């Protein structure tokens, strides 16, 4: 749960549940999706390209020869791919009628399914995730320092010490700046400021 | 005397006097009215401030530099 | 044009009149309302080669409160100006006795003139208005709010309310285009009051330094 | 026929050859948006697959082979060759664009616990490390021992 | 003139010595009336004459693993000083 | 426009290695061709405009 | 979560399906695309031939293009419109159009209808290659599609030429969100040191870390921008026969009252004119505050943050207590009255019985009283809302606790918060408004106004009319260019310095039928005439519009250098209207003719025709637009916009601008700041830099509630003079030397310390 | 990088297969880091004599 995974057409995604065979939409032949990607991403971004690949993949699929997708090849109207997947039995555009896995009942709306090239991009969780608490600390200016494990924490830089004025907090910036990062007590002379 | 300063308590002496009252009841500080399976120090002194009994009274420094010192029990709730 | 002359300084006359009565000095509403013609009828078809003389535009009035002080506008007929001239002005003032008068400079001054007005720090108090200022009101225009002014005893209170040091207040410098139409001197708050949406009238008074 | 014009000089072998060698391995790249395909080339710069066939003797910091790459179901003319058919960087997936349970929402893709599990972008991530010796010191030596 | 100012009524360079002496008859009134609050500053007290040297928390010593004690940089300066001033 | 002396539009030409820009026509004489009319034809080849 | 289950047992899915549609439309939209390659054809047909007229105040070239943008824009609506109508009820994309969640009407007309025009620059994809614009083309290429319209929609795909081009015109949106990147936290870092601890102190003055008061009372109003909602007014727009008709509880109509309130009520209504009294001073009130409200509030928008608001507290009311509308009243109509004032006593920003403090209560609340009086007035509280005694009870006391409690905290850091609130939409703003001469806007103009340089890419004055000449473009024109800036250069037509020795010489006999004139009285050609000297042509068609007058031209040239010059005009009916102008004479009477070449630049460049020499360039454009009309309080008593030729000019100049005649002086004013403080003053100022902000973030479509507004407008103008808030600007301050040691010159104020 | 105008980064049309046009890096370096297309060649240099 989490590793960025992005399609060929310009949509790439982190995974936010992963769910078993079992409770999953199923195909009635028996066609459980491996990704579920949302509607909304493709509008307002137009990659119309992504859903004719997942159109011709079918196709190519059921006729078993790799469908060629040339940027111009003018044998691939969107109408001409769709008429092919209608031998097959499809609907002439793509949509496959399916069942909710939990329930069973057939989701009223044909989601659209298909086959869609996937490349796993390399950014991946555990490399990103940073944790600290009293971690190793640098003992020449005592602030926070890094040592195994990424124990070097984030740092309230000055938009962020500012938005906790606004908020009016100041206990938690004196802790978020003070007690976390350097505490210290030193004793010193009253008559003279000097230490003592 | 002549309180010029408004009734009802500040958005944030809500919090200081939330937290601090909590920090007495943690340490073992006698509390002020019932508490029934509750153990949590702010619930318990959320509630107090609910029925307006905290003891704690707060000082208004005006711009100029005389405090003055209204109590909880004056201040209305603004929640 | 000769005639725009007329022109021009009908109007420059008109505005004039209209700040001693907003300062406070008496003016009639009749002399205020001059219109141009009737200013080409009192002074004539043009200074150049007309009855209007560059002087006589000058007049002495005195706050509609107090007679005693008055306030002596000069149109140097001069368009440049000489201190000696400022001198003569000066001497006739000397006679007349009243501190105030202000001087409409057509165009430049000599630089000593300046220190010189400044040379008679406080005697007869006297300032300078480019002729091109006094043209527009700028107290008429949109963006200007309606600047008041404060007595010395308005200011005390006012202190005492909000229990403010005057160094505290907001700041209004008096070289400022509105200070000097309002005549104001270092030491004296001039309130603004302005219509504002949120509200609909702020009253922000301002002291100056 | 009303010919724009009659003198052309030359004509080009195949438009889709003014397009580079990551922007090639997009099909149908006029029907998707511009700024959409410049994403996937740079999110390309970053897809796993095979590096290069001799991965077992190469030893570089940071490089991650993927167990089961697959040669696209829809494929560019052009991309046999940039070799893609010998180093894939994906595997085609049952995709079905649709809102689920919601966790798919803001470009959030839901995934087959069952299918990750029969090997779909199972991967290594090989991290090369060296130590060496040093005999820096006139008497310092950083011998090779167990302490 | 970089780190010596010479006096021309006759031109010399300005002894710290001397220029200290002369502090030290300043008087305290005209100090204040330069400006200088005399309670916490002197121009007398402005010359140097004795180093603070910091304490070794804000020269640390790096010592590499167990490589040797690389000594601070800052030690440095205070090392060759001590050096020259001893001889 | 400032000063430049009367003569304006002058073309002037920064070289290598010089410090202030120095006046065309000099630069061809100094290379040569010190006649004037030797100067104009290698820059202006028609004399008709 | 319910939603969720909903979608689970239905679901949503975007598909082909949905980015395909009806032959019919797919072959409307055809011919609507064949049309625009005629239509534009048409043009440059007529253009090709000459034919095409030049348009007011633009280029040949521009026209071109105002007319082809035309014709294109349209076509990619019009496609758009018969697009939109084919898809059902169950496309998709329609769907989330409609929710709004995704997608746009837009979007949706790029997938199955034209992708449309593309762009680099706001033009079209400029020449690159010599005179055309991708190898293909032949040159001088003016076709629709050639220059950049890409006519397929995203669903058929794009020719190879309209791809490169479709890849051009997203370059620039990728080169943007680079320079939105790094604005991002610019401004507001720089702001918030200037507005570092302005506080709402415990008295409620908003006041800085010296204690200086930067505003009096919180945003002027004393409430706190969160439980503000827009209300309308009520008042300020209705025509005078009804603010009577409305508002006024006659009783008179005694049957009305029957209908309307209970009986023992009317009967007593009818008997105590005490009681009839206050109705009459109530309305009589109200007539008074229309008027107040209508200074208050001058252009006509009846929109306002003013608190608690009144109208969905009537109705919440209404609920409650069960209020049935078809039923006489409880109310007694002067329970209201007096009930008002009863609120009015107990909502104080500000609680001092002194008068300095009766006045600010006053001014303070005046806005929202007002609106309290109008909304809950008896003869509208009888008549539309028909509450009843118990129901008033809970809204008067509902009214008070939320004004009450609108107040702004004491100790809130409302100077903080202000300058993070502006920086948001400074963000969001266009990288430099070239396009929506040209206006700057976004980061760019919004740094003008942090840090105040005083140059601009536009600096502009808005001119307006002062009155009769707005009317009428002929008097307008001519101040138009009263005021622009003209020389010889705009109206010459040729020069020349042809040697005469003698007048009667003439070396040009045209110019001899009047030298002849000069020559029948030659006054001081005697001393002598220029051996050499310069004759100066110039056209009518520039002169027209200037209306200039060569005896203008004369004077003024005679007026300058001196008698050293001396010309005679040509006969103005002359075509060839002609200076002949000669050195001294006596002069005659350095060599003269090098003098002359000198003399006709300088001439040329200053001779100051008419106008302030800064302002280059004068535009007159009715505004179609209420942004300015002059709108004025008819005689019946109603807000009307009345159409009057406003002149927008570059540079800037109001002292002489507004000097110039029949230039409105009250409502011209600079887009410039430091014009402002120049001329009009430091409180000016303050005004205007807020009418400078409100611009910027109206743009966007944004708002900001004023509050913050004025707090960065105040707190800049505030120690009386401007003060640049860049990091250099504030860097000046009054501080401690820890807070002076917070800017790199922590070493050396330390050791000045 | 940071010239304040972004006259390169446009890309120009004399760029019709010599650059693809696609291939753009986003951030600090875009536009002025481009790929060539397919089939492009640069020469490697010859003598004219
Ligand atoms: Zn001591």
């Amino acid at each position: 749960i989490g590793d960025k995974f992005a399609s060929r057409h310009g949509q790439k995604g982190t995974c936010g549940i992963q769910y078993r065979q079992e409770d999953m939409p199923f195909t009635c032949e028996g066609i459980t999706p491996d990704i579920i990607i949302n509607p909304h991403a493709i509008p307002s971004r137009m990659t119309i390209g992504h859903l004719i690949e997942c159109l011709q993949g079918k196709v190519s699929a059921n006729k078993g020869e790799i469908g060629d997708a040339t940027p111009f090849n003018d044998a691939v109207n969107v109408q001409k791919i769709s008429n092919l997947l209608s031998d097959y039995g499809y609907h002439l555009r793509g949509n496959e009628v399916l069942y909710n896995g939990f329930t069973g009942r057939k989701i009223t709306s044909q989601i659209f399914i298909g086959p869609t090239y996937y490349q796993r991009l390399k950014h991946m969780v555990d490399d990103k995730i940073h944790s600290r608490a009293r971690g190793p600390i640098q003992i020449l200016n005592r602030q926070p320092m890094e040592g195994r494990s990424r124990d070097g924490g984030l740092r309230f830089g000055e938009m962020e010490r500012d938005c906790q004025i606004a908020h009016g907090a100041a206990q938690f910036l004196r802790e978020r700046l003070f007690e976390a990062s350097d505490p210290y007590q030193v004793h010193v002379c009253n008559l003279c400021g000097i230490m003592a | 005397q002549k309180r010029i300063t408004t009734p009802y308590m500040t958005k944030y002496e809500r919090a200081r006097v939330l937290g601090t009252r909590a920090l007495q009841i943690a340490m073992c500080a006698p509390v002020m009215v019932e508490l029934e399976g509750e153990t949590d120090p702010l619930l318990i002194a959320m509630k107090e401030l609910k029925a307006r009994k905290i003891p704690i009274i707060i000082r208004r420094y005006l711009p100029d530099g005389s405090y003055e010192d209204w109590g909880v029990d004056e201040l209305i709730i603004s929640d | 044009d000769d005639e725009e002359e007329t022109y021009r300084l009908w109007k420059i006359r008109k505005t004039i009149m209209q700040l001693c009565h907003d300062r406070g000095y008496l003016v009639t509403q009749d002399e205020l309302d001059q219109t141009l013609e009737e200013f080409k009828a009192q002074f004539g078809d043009k200074p150049s080669e007309g009855r209007p003389r560059r002087t006589d535009l000058t007049v002495l009035v005195a706050h509609n409160d107090d007679p005693t002080d008055q306030m002596f506008v000069f149109f140097p007929e001069e368009p440049k100006v000489g201190i000696k001239t400022i001198k003569v002005y000066c001497q006739r003032m000397q006679e007349e006795n009243i501190t105030r008068a202000l001087i409409v400079v057509q165009q430049g001054m000599t630089p000593s003139a300046k220190q010189s007005l400044v040379d008679m720090a406080p005697k007869y108090i006297l300032e300078q208005f480019l002729q091109q200022e006094l043209l527009i009101n700028i107290t008429e225009h949109e963006l200007v709010p309606e600047h008041v002014v404060m007595t010395k005893e308005e200011v005390t209170e006012l202190l005492a309310r909000y229990k403010l040091r005057e160094n505290q207040l907001p700041r209004i410098q008096a070289g400022d285009p509105v200070a000097r139409y309002f005549g104001i001197k270092r030491g004296q708050v001039v309130k603004i009051i302005r219509p504002s949406e949120t509200a609909g009238r702020y009253i922000t008074y301002r002291l100056v330094q | 026929e009303v010919a724009y014009c009659s003198t052309y000089t030359h004509c080009e072998i195949h438009p889709s050859m003014i397009l580079g060698v990551c922007a090639s391995i997009i099909p149908f790249p006029d029907h998707n948006q511009s700024p959409r395909n410049t994403y996937q080339s740079a999110m390309g710069k970053q897809a796993m697959g095979v590096y290069i066939t001799n991965f077992h003797v190469r030893m570089d910091t940071l490089a991650h082979v993927l167990y089961y790459p697959q040669k696209p179901l829809v494929t560019t003319r052009s991309m046999e060759y940039l070799r893609f058919r010998e180093l894939p960087a994906g595997i085609n997936s049952i995709v079905a664009i649709a809102s689920y349970t919601g966790y798919n929402q803001e470009d959030s893709v839901i995934m087959n616990r069952s299918a990750v599990d029969r090997g779909f972008f199972r991967s290594v991530f090989y991290r090369s490390y060296k130590e060496q010796e040093s005999k820096k010191g006139f008497d310092q030596e950083e011998v090779f021992e167990k302490p | 003139s970089g780190l010596e100012l010479y006096a021309e009524w006759k031109k010399i360079l300005l002894s710290p010595e001397r220029v200290h002496e002369i502090f030290k008859r300043i008087s305290d009134e005209e100090c204040f009336v330069l400006g200088m609050e005399p309670r916490y500053a002197r121009p007398e007290w402005m010359i140097v004459t004795v180093l603070p040297v910091p304490p070794l928390s804000v020269r640390p010593a790096v010592v590499m693993q167990g490589s040797a004690r690389n000594q601070d940089d800052l030690t440095h300066k205070l090392a060759d000083i001590v050096k020259i001033n001893n001889q | 426009g400032a000063k430049k002396s009367a003569i304006g539009q002058r073309i002037v030409a920064t070289l290598p290695y010089i410090k202030q820009e120095v006046p065309i026509i000099i630069v061809f004489r100094a290379l040569g061709f010190v006649s004037d009319r030797d100067i104009l034809e290698h820059i202006i080849y028609d004399f008709e405009d | 979560t319910v939603i969720n289950n909903w979608l689970l047992i239905e679901g949503h899915t975007i598909g082909i399906g949905d980015s395909i549609a009806d032959s019919k439309t797919y072959q409307d939209i055809q011919n609507t695309i064949k049309k625009a390659k005629q239509d534009v054809i048409e043009v440059i047909e007529k253009a090709h031939n000459n034919e095409l007229e030049p348009t007011p105040g633009n280029t040949l070239r521009q026209t071109f293009e105002n007319q082809v943008n035309r014709i294109l824009n349209d076509a990619r609506d019009k496609t758009g419109s018969s697009a939109q109508k084919s898809l059902s009820e169950y496309n998709n994309f329609k769907s989330m159009v409609v929710s709004g969640a995704k997608g746009s009407k837009i979007n949706i007309s790029q997938v199955i209808a034209v992708v449309g025009q593309q762009n680099v620059e706001g033009k079209r994809i400029p020449f690159g290659f010599k005179h055309r614009t991708l190898p293909h083309f032949i040159k001088d290429d003016y076709g629709p599609e050639s220059r950049g319209f890409v006519e397929n929609s995203y669903l058929a795909g794009l020719t190879p030429t309209e791809f490169f081009f479709h890849a051009m015109g997203g370059r620039e949106g990728l080169i943007d969100t680079a320079v939105k990147t790094a604005e991002t936290g610019y401004i507001q870092r720089r702001l918030i040191k200037s507005m570092e601890s302005v506080m709402v102190k415990y008295d409620a003055t908003v006041r800085n870390s010296i204690n200086q008061v930067v505003q009096l009372r919180y945003g002027e109003d004393g409430l706190a921008g969160e439980s503000v909602e827009f209300q309308n007014l009520a008042t300020l727009k209705p025509s005078n026969k009804a603010f009577e008709k409305k508002f006024r509880f006659d009783y008179t109509n005694e049957r009305a009252l029957r209908r309307t309130l209970q009986e023992d009520l009317v009967k007593d209504v009818l008997s105590n004119a005490h009681i009839q009294n206050e109705l009459e001073r109530e309305f009589e009130r109200m007539r008074e505050d229309r008027e107040v409200l209508r200074v208050i509030f001058p252009t006509g928008d009846s929109k306002v943050v003013l608190p608690c608001n009144l109208l969905r507290m009537i109705w919440n009311a209404q609920k409650i207590f069960h209020i049935n509308p078809r039923l006489p009243s409880d109310l007694h109509p002067i329970k209201v009255v007096e009930g008002v004032k009863e609120l009015s006593k107990k909502l104080v920003i500000v609680n001092g019985d002194d008068p300095l403090s009766r006045q600010a209560q006053e001014n303070a609340t005046l806005l929202f009283n007002i609106h309290l009086r109008s909304t809950l007035c008896s003869r509208r509280m009888a008549e539309e809302f028909r509450l009843s005694g118990e129901a008033f009870d809970w809204l008067l006391g509902e009214i008070e606790s939320k004004f009450n409690q609108a107040i702004a905290h004491p100790g809130e850091m409302v100077g903080a918060l202000a300058a993070q609130s502006l920086g948001e939409p400074a963000t969001q703003m266009t990288l430099n408004t070239f396009h929506y001469k040209n206006v700057t806007l976004g980061v760019p103009r919004l740094k003008e106004l942090i840090n105040i340089s005083k140059k601009p890419k536009t600096p502009s004055l808005t001119v307006f009319l002062l009155g009769q000449s707005a009317r009428d473009a002929e008097r307008a024109k001519d101040i138009l260019c009263r005021l622009e800036h003209t020389t010889l250069r705009k109206v010459t037509a040729n020069t020349a310095i042809y040697y005469d020795p003698n007048p009667q010489s003439t070396v040009v006999a045209e110019d001899q039928e009047w030298v002849n004139v000069y020559y029948e009285m030659p006054d001081f050609d005697v001393a002598r005439i220029s051996p050499w000297l310069l004759r100066v042509e110039l056209d009518r068609k520039h002169m027209t519009d200037r209306k200039l007058t060569m005896e203008q031209i004369a004077e003024k040239i005679n007026a300058g250098f001196g008698d050293d010059l001396n010309c005679i005009f040509n006969d103005d009916n002359a075509e060839k209207l002609v200076l002949r102008i000669r050195i001294m004479n006596s002069d005659e009477n350095m060599d003269d003719d090098v003098f002359l070449r000198c003399i006709e630049s300088n001439m040329l460049t200053d001779m100051t025709l008419q106008g302030i020499e800064q302002i280059s360039k004068v535009y007159m454009h009715l505004p179609q637009t209420d942004n300015k009309k002059k709108i004025i309080i008819t005689e019946d008593g109603e807000f009307k916009a009345l159409q009057e030729w406003i002149l927008e000019t570059d540079g800037v100049s109001l002292m002489r601008v507004l000097s110039e005649k029949d230039v409105d002086p009250v409502r011209t004013t600079s887009n410039d700041i430091v014009e402002i403080f120049t001329v009009l003053g430091i409180e000016a100022v303050r005004k205007a830099l807020e009418r400078e902000l409100y611009h910027v973030i109206s743009f966007d479509g944004s708002y900001v509630n004023y509050r913050h507004l004025a707090l960065l407008c105040d707190t800049m103008t505030c120690r009386g003079h401007l003060m640049a808030i860049t990091r250099h600007g504030v860097n000046r301050q009054d501080t401690g030397p820890l807070m002076k040691c917070s800017f790199e010159e922590t070493v050396d104020v330390l050791m000045e310390a | 990088r940071d010239g304040k105008l972004a006259k390169p980064r446009q890309l120009h049309n004399t760029l019709w297969g010599m650059v693809c046009p696609a291939e753009t890096p986003e951030g600090h370096a875009v536009g002025l880091v481009k790929n060539l297309a397919l089939m492009a060649y640069i020469s490697v240099g010859s003598q004219p004599s």
